């Protein structure tokens, strides 16, 4: 249920 | 957290959560202490009984939260981190004495209206403040109830308990580097930390100078919100030789 | 330093709405 997060932050 | 309340926006800034990076997932809460350091609890990276011992690369740490699962575009700061270090006097095998870890970032976080760090409290602070009866607040995105997940942040004001009563409540054997936190079956009030809430903060307002100190540390408990039990937690100004050794490094 | 006042309470003189719980405790 965790929402991705920005790729930069691998 | 069980029978708290959802935290108000900017209401613990220092608030930081432990993020597993595969599978995507809560690991525990801790505390930003400055712009390069932050305060956890060693059980959230370490605990064989559990076969638990994460290293650096395999979590982040989210500064600035309020929502506990979505990503807050333009709030939020994540961080990768440089080195844990662990208490070398660590107790997982019985009682989680000495339960605390540091780690540092690679960068310094930016401090904004919802990231800033908490206090370390000195040996006036913790003589003056950690008295049974006195209050305290407990933060963290844990279980909501011990047998469920919360949406955003939840808080919860418990006092610290006398040392005799943490000690008839429990078999396990309690150390001057910890304290305990709840109220009486007879106080009628409940409240506790939980799974998930690990190595989040127990802070106090001083009446003083009307800073906030981080006084603990989630650590342990038998259940959640149980009658007659109360929540464990490290005791910061204890270990605080310790913390200011592996910073001066 | 600026430690332990948040940027939005201390920072403004604004009380969250349970820190008077934790003075009246501290008696
Ligand atoms: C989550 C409730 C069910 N789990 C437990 O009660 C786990 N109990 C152990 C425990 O709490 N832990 C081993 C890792 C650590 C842990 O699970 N912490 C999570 C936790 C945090 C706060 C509380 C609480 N204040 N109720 C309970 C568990 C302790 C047992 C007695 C000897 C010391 C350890
Ligand atoms: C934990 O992981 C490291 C590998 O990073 C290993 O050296 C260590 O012995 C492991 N177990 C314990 C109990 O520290
Ligand atoms: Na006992
Ligand atoms: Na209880």
């Amino acid at each position: 249920d965790f929402e991705e997060i920005p790729g930069e932050y691998l | 957290i069980v029978e708290g309340s959802d935290a108000e926006i900017g209401m613990s800034p220092w608030q930081v959560m432990l993020f597993r990076k595969s599978p995507q997932e809560l690991l525990c809460g801790a505390s930003l202490i400055s712009d390069r350091w932050v305060l956890t609890a060693a059980h959230c990276l370490l605990y064989p009984p559990w076969d638990k011992n994460f290293t650096e690369n395999d979590l982040l740490v989210r500064i600035g939260k309020h929502s506990r699962t979505r990503y807050e575009r333009n709030i939020e700061k994540i961080s990768m981190l440089e080195k844990i270090y662990i208490h070398p006097r660590y107790n997982w095998r019985e009682n989680l004495d000495r339960d605390i870890a540091l780690m540092k970032l690679k960068k310094p976080v930016a401090f904004s209206d919802y990231i800033h760090p908490v206090c370390l409290p000195d040996r006036e602070t913790a003589a003056s403040l950690l008295q049974a009866g006195y209050k305290g607040r407990v933060t963290g995105w844990g279980n909501l109830k011990e047998t469920g997940q919360p949406s955003v942040l939840q808080v919860v004001n418990l006092p610290i308990v006398e040392r005799p009563v943490c000690k008839d409540s429990t078999r396990i054997r309690i150390t001057d580097n910890m304290f305990c936190a709840g109220y009486k079956p007879d106080e009628g009030k409940r409240g506790d930390a939980c799974e998930g809430d690990s190595g989040g903060p127990f802070v106090m307002k001083s009446p003083f100078n009307n800073r906030w100190y981080q006084m603990g540390i989630v650590s342990w408990g038998e259940g959640c919100d149980r009658d007659g039990k109360y929540g464990f937690y490290t005791h910061v100004f204890r270990l605080k030789k310790w913390i200011q050794k592996v910073i001066d490094q | 330093a600026d430690c332990g006042l948040r940027p939005l309470f201390e920072k403004k003189s604004l009380e969250d709405k349970t820190e008077r719980e934790l003075l009246e405790s501290y008696i």
